[PDB]
């Protein structure tokens, strides 16, 4: 293959190989791993020659022939490939979904697949839970049944790693999905019931506390002002705030319903009734008067917001209070190997973090006795999180298979994502760390500097900034540079430190863990990385990634402030690390964290391929562009080049030093740099 | 301002423009540009008004009258005008921007639009109108020359190194010599084939002169075109003969003293009416100048509170 | 403090909220009076 290539003559000669391998050794995993694979390279490529070539009728029937001669050995292949590798079968398992998606509503591929999920072992399916459920409403019905069948097994083993997704499928707006969610529970109720009860309340209690009446009236009347004084819009208004005075129609649940009821609804109720004149009158008069009426307790949330400091239980959800000893397992706690830290109580009092979102503080006693502390996001899709999640979960896997990285302790610092809807979720708090940001700021409000200083300079020197031409930008920055000594970061790390012997191994974790999620994340493409995306471990000295809202390089796609660095390179990061520079241990780590990743391509590539394919996440490439399946061949290919190296340049491959040292050039360039919307620092 | 035979005209981010005069340097008359910098300043050959390109704007203010207001504000445009070029007749006016896509401005025509357009794919740094008056030469961000015929259209693309931001580039007006700058500080300089009606227009690489360790910043030919001063950010005018290609006379802004970082960049080189002198512009806030063949300050222009990116220099008679 | 935890409701809040309930407390024993709190006062206010 690696002389000749993929073509019609290589793929019988290369499984002639392969076959024999696996005859002269059955027991050998990678014999039959590589012939699996091998057969479902060459499934997909005799589809993209057939849409190549066909697309730009006995064709197809001889396709559908030629593809199931191919798709039927590489499903046995990899079910075989998975008893044997016990442990390490993420990339044949997902492999096997792929192929029971697209093609297992034929009755052959069907056969093959009942046939594995017999002889497979049921552990191996909770890895990739949140994949099934996504498909859990396929259209095709061979496939759909299959899929039930299974999730009824899983449920009755190890039912504490499915309650929570299906949960929220349940609750789902589409009505497939919800249906299909609630014939699955309706067969797991007879085993247990009391799971299904118990998840269902505290799911439904959980967002009650996420999002408020208040808060939702909030951002509601927000974006019909946006849509009426801005866009002119009143249908789409009227579509804006009739869902939540059909909230209201539930009336109050908890005594904090009733007193806004008591408040405000009757206002909103009152607007309602201009808004209705509206709807059978067409006046403006009418519909001025629900606008006053709208803004007035508008106004008067906008001076409440600020005091809600923090939520009682006994007021927000009493339902919450009341639960006691659980059987309800801690989220993302459960592993079939461990005993179930199921939950002992919940803490009565809500900590409210003051940001823009305002999360919430959660916290969970477990039976074992370690309180578990949760951060309660509301109106912030969390699906991508915890697809990112199970790649930073690869990763580890891969870096501790290799000795190097082992040796070097090479690893992602992951928290727990769970969600509870397509709105809120459950993130994991992860304790004794601190934003840059704020590490920074208090740094310099000690030393009483001014921590807007660098801006100020530039300002100052150059009042128009933001219009200046890109020469302009450079020359501004530059100085701005050369005028600041950046050596915050290193100098707080050596103060907080208590003794130089921890300081060292704090420096040493920080600069490895940051070079291994600079690969990563520019693999990912991950952007937005503002210096509160990105937190710091006060103890290990590890750095922590948050909030992976932007993938796939949508930042340089946006016309508005494009981003041109591919990681967070910034000057102070590298005077923080070892005087020398990048030149140390952050280009050596660099280079095994690489070197890893681009043997390991096949794992890495599939995991990546399920979930941007998947229908529920092309939502954020659709949105990104200006069809559907074009854009995200697209993606794929530029991640593929990346791993391969020839991302810089298609014609000429580039080896891993070389695309390392490419890579560190565009990050920390000056004309990049300055282009970068100011709120992302790039002086810090 | 007008009347008097030369013009100097200087402007940068303090949202003046300071008509100088070289025998005394005083400033005469200051002129408001509210809303954004000047990116570039140029007389029009008629000397009637000058040009003032900024962002979203290509205004163009009197220089006859004093204390005006501009005449024209030509509007419709994003991402900054980098240049501004004058047709020798005194109708046409091109620009460049970060839009990636150049255009032409009818002065004689009312129509706020204008007349062509020729797109690129990245942003345009730097426009040159060749002296016959028939092509426009087309620098940008990703290197790409381009000639863009102003008869047939034919762009000839041309890329002298791949991936290096073209920051200036002038032709002489003998139409001897090109010359191309880039963000390295190299010096691309071109032989002009001899073509008018066949509009071959062949560029023939001759010298890559190694001109300045950091960014450079402008080029431009004398009109004798014996000289190519070439400014950069290392606080040093350089000027190289165009026989040899050596370096005449460096002309320095440095401090002279190693404790002294970012004193300012330099980016003016505007040749004399007949090559004897060289105004230079700095980023020190200060116009200056220059002696060719000496190397000396003869005159020292000052009073902008900020730095100075563009100048203005017609000693049309 | 008048049977409101001042700490729940934010400082200005509960000031102004335990100056109304005072109010009514007192309002049980003598309804018609003319009631006029003051919160945290100067000394011109007081004279006042």
């Amino acid at each position: 293959l690696n002389l000749q290539g993929i073509n019609e003559s290589t793929i019988p000669k290369v499984l002639q190989y392969y076959s024999a391998a696996t005859e002269h050794d059955r027991s050998w995993y990678k014999a039959w791993h590589a012939w699996a694979v091998m057969n479902f390279e060459a499934v997909l490529h005799y589809k993209h020659q057939n849409q190549a070539r066909d697309e730009k009728k006995k064709v197809t029937e001889d396709l559908s022939k030629t593809l199931l001669m191919y798709t039927v050995p590489a499903v046995q292949g990899f079910f075989r490939s998975i008893s044997l590798s016990r442990g390490n079968n993420l990339q044949d398992t997902l492999r096997v979904l792929t192929l029971w998606f697209d093609y297992g509503h034929w009755p052959d591929v069907n056969e093959a697949l009942v046939e594995g999920v017999k002889a497979i072992q049921i552990d191996t399916w909770l890895q990739v839970i949140p994949q099934l459920i996504a498909r859990i409403d396929t259209p095709r019905p061979l496939v759909g049944r299959l899929i039930h069948q299974l999730l009824t097994d899983i449920g009755r083993y190890h039912p504490q790693a499915l309650i929570y997704p299906l949960t929220v499928a349940s609750k789902s707006t589409t009505t497939a999905r919800h249906n299909a969610a609630n014939k699955i529970l309706k067969n797991m109720c007879e085993h247990s019931n009391t799971l299904v009860q118990q998840a269902m309340m505290v799911s439904e209690e959980l967002i009650r506390v996420a999002i408020l009446w208040h808060e939702m009236w909030h951002e509601g009347l927000e974006e019909a002002s946006r849509l009426y004084f801005g866009e002119r819009n009143v249908k789409g208004m009227f579509e804006v705030l009739e869902p939540l005075h059909a909230m209201m129609e539930r009336g109050p649940q908890t005594l904090k319903e009733t007193s806004f009821n008591q408040a405000y609804g009757r206002d909103l109720m009152e607007a309602q009734e201009w808004c209705r004149k509206y709807m059978k009158s067409g006046n403006v008069k009418d519909l001025t008067q629900a606008w006053d009426l709208y803004y007035h307790v508008f106004r008067r949330i906008s001076k409440q917001l600020p005091q809600l400091t923090s939520l009682e239980l006994q007021y927000v959800s009493p339902k919450l209070l009341m639960c006691r000893d659980l059987e309800l397992a801690v989220p993302g706690t459960y592993d079939p190997n461990q005993p179930i830290i199921r939950i002992q109580s919940i803490a009565p009092s809500l900590q409210v973090i003051t940001s823009k979102q305002r999360p919430r503080k959660l916290t969970l006693m477990g039976s074992n006795g370690h309180e578990f502390v949760f951060l309660l996001k509301g109106h912030e899709d969390l699906r991508q999180d915890e697809r990112v999640m199970q790649l930073f979960g690869l990763v580890n896997t891969l870096l501790a298979n290799d000795p190097t990285s082992l040796r070097k302790n090479l690893s992602i610092q992951r928290y727990a994502v769970i969600p509870l809807s397509t709105n809120s979720g459950l993130i994991g708090w992860v304790p004794h760390c601190d934003t840059l940001h704020a590490l920074i700021r208090d740094y310099r409000e000690k030393k009483k500097i001014l921590l807007n200083i660098e801006h100020r300079i530039m300002l100052r020197m150059a009042p128009d900034y933001d219009h200046l031409t890109l020469m302009q930008k450079v020359e501004v920055f530059e100085h701005a540079v050369n005028n600041t000594a950046g050596d915050d970061l290193a100098k707080l790390l050596w103060l907080k430190s208590p003794s130089s012997e921890v300081w060292f191994d704090r420096r040493t974790n920080y600069t490895r863990s940051l070079a291994v999620m600079s690969m990563v994340g520019y693999i990912l493409g991950l952007g937005d990385r503002h210096p509160s995306n990105l937190m710091l471990d006060r103890l290990s000295g590890k750095i922590l990634h948050i909030d992976f809202g932007d993938c796939f390089e949508v930042a340089m796609t946006r016309e508005k402030f494009p981003e041109k660095i591919p990681f967070r390179l910034t000057r102070m990061l590298t005077n923080a690390m070892e005087v020398t520079g990048l030149d140390g241990n952050y280009r050596i780590t660099c280079h095994t964290v690489m070197e890893v990743l681009r043997e390991h391509k096949d794992s890495v590539m599939a995991v990546l391929e399920a979930f941007v394919y998947d229908p529920l996440l092309n939502w954020r490439l659709m949105d990104t562009n200006t069809a559907l399946n074009k854009k995200a061949i697209q993606i794929i290919n530029r991640v593929r080049d990346k791993l391969t190296g020839r991302d810089f340049s298609h014609d000429d491959t580039l080896d891993v030093p070389t695309q390392v040292e490419l890579l560190i050039k565009q990050a920390t360039s000056h004309e990049n740099l300055c282009q970068c919307y100011i709120g992302w620092c790039p002086f810090w | 301002v007008g009347s008097d035979p030369v013009i100097l005209a200087t402007a940068g981010y303090d949202h003046t423009v300071r008509f100088w005069q070289a025998h005394s340097g005083i400033c005469t008359r200051t002129v408001q540009h509210q809303d954004s910098q000047v990116n570039a300043l140029e007389v029009t050959p008629d000397r009637s008004m000058i040009a003032a390109a900024g962002y979203q704007h290509i205004r163009m203010y009197d220089l006859n009258s004093n204390n005006p207001n501009p005449i024209i504000s030509y509007d419709g445009v994003n991402k900054n005008i980098a240049s501004v070029g004058f047709h020798e007749d005194g109708r046409w006016m091109y620009t460049g921007g970060e839009d990636c896509t150049a255009r032409i401005w009818d002065l004689r025509s009312r129509n706020l639009q204008c007349q062509r357009i020729f797109q690129v794919n990245a942003p345009i740094n730097c426009v040159c109108l060749h002296p016959n008056q028939a092509e426009l030469i087309v620098g940008d961000q990703s290197g790409a020359i381009h000639i863009w015929d102003l008869k047939t259209d034919h762009n000839e693309q041309l890329i002298p190194e791949p991936e290096v931001s073209i920051t200036s580039a002038h032709i002489d007006p003998d139409a001897s010599y090109m010359a191309a700058v880039n963000s390295t500080g190299n010096c691309y300089v071109w032989n002009l084939t001899g073509g008018i009606g066949d509009e071959v227009t062949q560029l023939i690489p001759k010298t890559k002169i190694p001109a300045h360790t950091r960014y450079a910043l402008q080029c431009r030919f004398s009109p004798d075109s014996t000289l190519l001063a070439t400014c950069s950010a290392d606080q040093t005018c350089k000027i190289w003969r165009t026989s040899n290609f050596s370096l005449m006379t460096e002309l320095s802004i440095k401090s002279g003293n190693p404790g002294e970082s970012s004193r300012g960049w330099m980016w003016g080189c505007a040749f004399s009416g007949d090559s004897q002198y060289i105004v230079t512009a700095s980023s020190d806030n200060l116009a200056r100048l220059w002696c060719v063949e000496t190397g000396e300050i003869k005159r020292e222009y000052g009073g902008h509170q900020k730095a100075v990116v563009c100048l203005a220099f017609n000693d049309s008679v | 403090e008048c049977w409101i935890d001042p700490l729940s409701m934010g400082p200005q809040k509960a000031l102004e909220t335990i100056g109304a309930n005072l109010q009514k407390q007192y309002e049980n024993w003598q309804p018609r009076a003319r009631y006029k709190q003051s919160l945290d006062p100067t000394v011109d206010e007081v004279k006042k």
